[PDB]
């Protein structure tokens, strides 16, 4: 049993036609204070797979440290590393969701929301959820602690069951990342402006984005507003 | 007296642990392998005897990798060598979660130096009956 001291916060994910798109900020909070502002929170393990995980930012080093060396141990003895039996997404999840079901278990968990985004090798789109309790589940959308009440709803309306999925295209889909993540900054206290988004599709690879901004932003309201009640100046 | 060559650990009247000699033949007649170290780099390469037209090309694999730089090739007892790579393996990914940077090469080398000694120091084990040449890049 442990607590959470360096923490990120929401991972948002989506699926489109092609392929899926992954993002999450680069903050590192520290309680109330948002300490660290250089934290990628996005793990990209291959060409084929990006692993966003929020919470103890301690706890994701070490699952990148495990990550790294399931590539290095996968290459040893095998001549088609780099093909037909390269890491697949499915693979590297439920390796992970192994792990914090494990953990769970021995009651010292790994304080945790980890989304798996990837396409696998037939073209399918992969999306699953895995927490600290070892709870795992699949959905058109995917969002990590405070994106799951404000990002979903948002990207519901994009794709609202599993027929939505052909239909919605990159640039749909990024707008509607990209939006939730402007919302996310309006409303999460623990947010950054500056994030990061990976866009894992099955004919153009692999395509990472650094250092995000969100733009856009309306405040000019705010002029408008003064006191609380009955107060006019 | 004799039967100074019968246990693993016993030194003979003239110093000499004649298990290891033994062990020696034993690479002796396996395949030849070789390695030639370049301006910035090392080369491996190995003899595969095709014993018959049923042997598979290019799938029996002979070199190995440790971690992600170091290439290592072996002659004579090929499970023997495989059991070395596997410790090499391990004593590679100890070092890398202690000190983050992976293991130098010299570092590696007496590391696989230590553990093919150990196997001369008791008669409850068998020497190693392979000649592994390795290497790789690393920091100079």
């Amino acid at each position: 049993t442990q607590q959470p001291i360096v923490t990120g916060t929401s991972v948002i994910s989506m699926k489109y036609d092609n392929g899926v798109i992954i993002a999450a900020d680069n903050l590192g909070s520290y309680g109330s204070l948002l300490r660290f502002n250089g934290v990628e929170r996005l793990i990209p393990v291959g060409d084929n797979t990006v692993v966003g995980i929020s919470g103890d930012i301690s706890d994701m080093q070490h699952i990148e440290r495990l990550l790294k060396d399931l590539v290095t141990e996968n290459a040893y003895d095998n001549p088609l590393a780099d093909a037909e039996e390269a890491l697949e997404p499915s693979y590297i999840f439920e390796y992970l969701a192994t792990v914090m079901y494990q953990r769970r278990s021995k009651m010292n968990p790994l304080w945790n929301a980890i989304i798996v985004a990837g396409v696998q090798s037939n073209g399918d789109q992969f999306l699953r959820y895995v927490n600290l309790l070892g709870v795992t589940y699949s959905s058109p959308t995917l969002a990590t602690g405070f994106g799951a009440h404000m990002a979903n709803p948002l990207l519901r309306k994009v794709v609202d069951r599993e027929s939505d999925i052909p239909k919605t295209t990159v640039q749909v889909a990024e707008e509607a990342i990209v939006n939730a993540m402007r919302v996310l900054y309006y409303r999460d206290a623990r947010s950054s402006r500056n994030f990061s988004l990976a866009i894992i599709d099955k004919n153009t690879g692999l395509t990472f984005k650094k250092n995000l901004q969100v733009e856009n932003m309306k405040w000019d309201f705010a002029k408008d507003i003064k006191g609380y009640g009955t107060q006019k100046i | 007296g004799t039967g100074y060559d019968l246990s693993n650990s016993v030194f003979s009247p003239d110093g000499r642990n004649f298990q290891v000699e033994y062990a020696v033949k034993a690479v002796e007649n396996g395949t030849t392998s070789i390695g030639i170290k370049c301006n910035d780099g090392v080369v491996f390469a190995v003899e595969k005897l095709i014993t018959s037209k049923l042997l598979v090309p290019q799938k029996n694999v002979k070199i190995q990798v440790v971690d992600r730089h170091i290439g290592c090739v072996y002659s004579g007892l090929i499970p023997d060598g495989r059991h070395l790579v596997n410790r090499g393996r391990e004593e590679a990914a100890s070092f890398k979660k202690l000190y983050k940077t992976p293991i130098p090469i010299p570092a590696f080398a007496d590391r696989l130096g230590q553990y093919v000694q150990a196997h001369t120091l008791y008669n409850s084990v068998r020497p190693f009956g392979v000649s592994t040449i390795f290497g790789g890049v690393d920091k100079n």
